[PDB]
């Protein structure tokens, strides 16, 4: 048995996605596109931290 | 301790995947065609559908956003009860009813999507033609959750 | 620093509950369905949905 | 009064089958179950199963989940017991009884069984 | 004083890990834990009353707990509680507890019964305590200064914060019912029973002796104990006892705040 | 999606396929472990290291 | 497999207090065991005297009636005639299935 | 009667497609995909452990 | 939501409060009686 | 460090120490310390607790 | 006969393949019937004749 990460805050703009993050022990985010060229990336959260897509 | 990320998550496309058996879901690429047949028996006469002799076309609003953002009135006069179906001439324009109902005298209401500025299409309702034109404006909200 | 009061839930078998607004801050409500609760000597009602 | 009236006596030679008999008088049939007892000859008696006259589903004792079935008929107010695929083993005496709370109140008349080759 | 403490009772709850990796109902349980202060003291609350014996009597050597249908008495000298290294118990009264611990990322509980048997219970926490001037250190000094910090005060008085009680719900207890050849038989045990089964229609109602239904099997059947004398706090691990609760009283939570120099 | 299937609801006939693209997102090695795929060239059979 | 023991037989006089007892040989008797005993008439018919213990059956006089005495079941018949020369049999139920007796007769004189 | 037509391969989006036969009325058809499934052919080399 | 002046109130005494909180509610578990939440956590913490 | 041992029938004891590096694996996506109540189910494999052959 | 093989007999190491050519005398579709092989295009699923 696993557990699951609370919800985040996100607030919108032109072509771009802000987020916020509460965490409580290290945790994982990626993110990828769809179509053809993907653009994997990967990385570690352990403090509180603001992220722009 | 060293193998990385997987295929579900580094894969193009949006594909996902499952391994018992080994599958690939829901893969965006290509078009597929499709054939039908259709029996005799499920037409019906013209002589036994209902006739439509007057046409009027008003649209009271409209806004091209990417859900159905239109609304459009016609008015007619139908010669007896039944069933009729209706259907877009323009490719522009997608109309989400496919049936309606018509007696005597009386008005309908029916909705549509579009992504044009100035909007001229045509509506076909029982073997007849209709005229519409309208302006549109755009909408205020950046980004959505379906396509 | 704020403070969050939870009272003891309401279980009701073989029917269908409902609840009213309220002018407290931050209220909420919620229905759920589906539920079979479980005590340290068994089941706690006769009706099984 | 309270009558169990069972069938009578009947001859029968290996690998036929025979059939049973309990007629039910003067109570309410589907209130109270059925029970059944098997006394061989020279032994005492043994017990097999009952069978709930309100829904109609047996249970059978350990010695005796084989080719034994157990019906009911609630309009004729008759139980039936069914012995199948018969063997010289297999003559007895049976009897029909009923359950009235713990206690075990009525009998009745029995039926003879013979098997031979 | 104790008095508000004149006709409660424990209770049992939810436990999500028992020592092994699995859960169970345990007479020892967990509430909220607050670290509201700057030096580093827990407040803790709990299922169990300490310092109070089951004839209503103060006495500081004894703890009350809830066995099965009935309440008992054990020992104060289990009592234990620990993250990482042990911790130490400055002061107790009823459901509250104050400890002194180091650093870690659980917390656990337990105690010992009246048979010589273990119980304990843990969950998950994040303890480190904030940092007071420009230096980091780890234990009290001989030579130095003061600077202002916040604690925790010694008093049983009567405060501002308080909790309530309610009536108690029922207890479904399967052991009651037994099977006997072709019917049920129901045990009372001194205690009143409410009981419905589905079987031949339906069939309900209260009982104070021995009944038996006939055409019947263990299955299709329920009972319960539906009778109580005491008021219990209203735990949102317990469901509620009707659709408005019933208020019978109010309680108090002792340890208020201070300044001190530190 | 092939030509070679047909089914019939109703007394209708349906015919799907083929499929005009033939992209696919496996090579030609991959290895599994409980849930996971990987494409990966492993060694011959008998050329260990 | 459980057996339940009982006497072969038992003679006694007219008017006397006639006391029958069973005990199986896997433990003692008690209350939940509900102990049974039924008379077989000598025409090759069976009827029910005492059950659940400590019930009489409905119509059976008053001089019927049973109970519990140690470790083993009793039934204690009064006012004892010639016509109670009959069999009688102890029956009791353990787990899953019921225990017959191996019966008993009685001797007026 | 035979009918031929061609959709793209999205999931989720309705279409609508006409059918005109002379001497009867129009009638008009629509049509929703939910799923498409890709499975290869494999065969084993060696385990490890 | 989880930022400086998440609760205000005008003066100690007062009795009306302003809160802008999330809070949502989650399905309980199977078996077991509990009231699960999400929630943002105190920003007057966070800025000490 | 991993350590053995077990008192005598003369109350004397004894002991005994090897060298040994111990770190549990992780399990999904995320690293915790203890057993949630509320959350998810993913496989994993354990020792069976049974005397037979 | 590829090149992901390798056997060792008496101390030395052998390895063969691949082929040269992809020639092979299997069309796409085949019939089967005790001990016979034929190429044939038989008619699809569901339009028997
Ligand atoms: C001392 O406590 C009082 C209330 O108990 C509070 O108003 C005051 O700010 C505190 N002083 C300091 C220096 O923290």
């Amino acid at each position: 048995r696993v557990p699951k990460a609370r919800n985040p805050t996100v607030t919108y703009g032109k072509n771009q996605v802000t987020m916020l993050l509460y965490p409580d022990h290290p945790t994982l985010l990626s993110y990828r596109n769809m179509g053809q060229e993907p653009n994997y990336h990967e990385e570690w959260v352990t403090h509180k931290k603001e992220v722009t897509l | 301790k060293e193998r990385g990320a997987s295929l579900q998550h580094t894969a193009p496309f949006g594909c996902q995947i499952a391994t018992n058996p080994v599958r690939a879901v829901n893969c965006a690429v290509g078009n597929i065609p499709i054939s039908i047949d259709i029996p005799d028996a499920a037409f019906t006469r013209v002589v036994d559908a209902p006739s439509v002799t007057d046409m009027s076309c008003e649209v009271p609003a409209c806004t091209h956003s990417s859900d159905f953002g239109g609304v459009a009135i016609i008015k007619y006069t139908a010669s007896k009860k039944g069933k009729c179906a209706v259907h877009s001439m323009t490719n522009a324009v997608t109309i989400r009813e496919a049936d309606v109902e018509v007696e005597g005298n009386s008005q309908l209401q029916i909705s549509f999507s579009t992504a044009l500025a100035s909007a001229e299409f045509r509506v076909q309702v029982c073997s007849t033609q209709v005229h519409c034109a309208a302006a549109c404006h755009p909408p205020k909200d950046h980004i959505v959750n379906y396509p | 620093e704020y403070k969050t009061v939870i009272p003891s839930p309401y279980v009701k078998c073989c029917g269908t509950a409902e609840c009213k607004d309220k002018s407290l801050p931050d209220y909420s409500c919620k229905v759920f369905t589906g539920v079979y609760p479980f005590m340290w000597g068994g089941a706690y009602c006769f009706c099984d949905a | 009064q309270i009558q169990l009236v069972q069938s009578g006596r009947e001859v029968k030679n290996p690998g036929e089958t025979v059939k049973i008999s309990c007629k039910a008088s003067g109570y309410t049939f589907t209130e109270y179950p059925m029970l059944w007892v098997k006394q061989a000859p020279g032994k005492g008696f043994r017990w097999m199963g009952l069978i709930y006259t309100n829904t109609g589903e047996p249970t059978y004792a350990e010695e005796f989940k084989g080719r034994f079935v157990f019906s009911l008929e609630i309009s004729a107010s008759t139980a039936y017991l069914q012995i199948n695929n018969l063997t010289n083993e297999d003559t007895a005496t049976y009897f029909c009884v009923r359950d009235y709370f713990i206690s075990l109140d009525y009998w009745g008349q029995g039926t003879t069984l013979t098997v031979s080759s | 004083n104790f008095n508000v403490y004149k006709a409660t009772r424990p209770y049992l709850a939810h436990c999500p890990d028992c020592g092994e990796g699995h859960s169970c109902h345990s007479p020892i349980a967990l509430e909220r834990i607050r670290n509201e202060a700057t030096d580093g003291t827990l407040k803790i609350q709990v299922s169990l009353q300490i310092g109070i014996k089951t004839d209503d009597s103060h006495d500081w050597t004894k703890l009350r707990y809830m066995d099965s249908h009935t309440p008992a008495d054990a020992e104060r000298a289990g009592l234990l509680v620990r993250t990482s290294a042990p911790c130490t118990i400055t002061g107790t009264m009823g459901h509250f507890i104050l400890a002194r611990c180091p650093k870690g990322e659980t917390l656990t509980v337990g105690f010992t019964d009246s048979r010589k048997i273990s119980h304990t219970c843990t969950h998950p926490f994040h303890h480190e305590p904030p940092v007071i001037g420009r230096e980091r250190f780890h234990s009290r000094p001989q030579h130095g200064k003061e600077l202002p910090c916040s604690t925790y005060v010694q008093s049983t008085a009567a405060t501002a914060e308080e909790i309530e009680v309610h009536m108690p719900p029922d207890t479904p207890d399967r052991t009651l019912m037994t099977q006997q050849s072709g019917n049920v038989k129901i045990t009372v045990n001194g205690q009143t029973v409410r009981y419905k089964c589905n079987c031949g229609g339906s069939n309900e109602g209260l009982t104070t002796t021995d009944k038996v239904i006939n055409n019947c099997k263990i299955d299709q059947c329920h009972a319960a104990v539906t009778n109580h004398k005491n008021w219990q706090y209203n735990s949102p691990l317990v469901p509620r006892n009707a659709e408005l609760g019933d208020r019978k009283g109010k309680i108090h939570i002792p340890f208020p705040l201070a300044n001190v120099t530190c | 999606a092939n030509g070679d299937h047909a089914v019939t609801v109703k007394d209708a006939k349906f015919v799907v396929g083929p499929m005009s693209s033939a992209w696919t997102p496996f090579d030609n090695k991959i290895v599994v472990y409980k849930g996971d795929v990987y494409n990966m060239d492993y060694p011959p059979f008998g050329a260990g290291r | 497999q459980a057996v339940v023991t009982q006497e072969s037989a038992l003679t006694t006089s007219p008017g006397e207090t006639v006391t029958l007892t069973c005990r199986s040989n896997i433990g003692a008797v008690t209350s939940s065991n509900c102990a049974n005993w039924v008379q077989e008439k000598p025409d090759h018919f069976f009827t029910g005297l005492i059950g659940d213990t400590n019930n009489r059956r409905s119509g059976v006089p008053a001089r019927f009636s049973g109970s519990l005495i140690g470790d083993k079941a009793a039934l204690t018949i009064t006012g004892a005639q010639t016509e109670d020369e009959a069999i009688y049999f102890c029956a009791l139920w353990y787990n899953n299935l019921w225990v017959f007796g191996g019966g008993t007769k009685l001797t007026v004189l | 009667y035979e009918h031929v037509t061609v959709i793209p391969n999205t999931v989720g989006v309705p279409y609508k497609t006409l059918v005109n036969r002379p001497g009867y009325s129009p009638m008009v058809l629509e049509m929703e995909l939910q799923s498409v499934t890709l499975e290869p052919t494999l065969s084993l080399d060696y385990i490890t452990c | 939501p989880g930022q400086f002046g998440d609760i205000q109130s005008r003066t100690p005494e007062s009795k009306d409060v302003y809160a802008n909180t999330q809070l949502v509610l989650q399905r309980p578990a199977a078996g077991t009686v509990h009231v699960p939440y999400s929630q943002a956590p105190s920003g007057f913490k966070y800025w000490l």
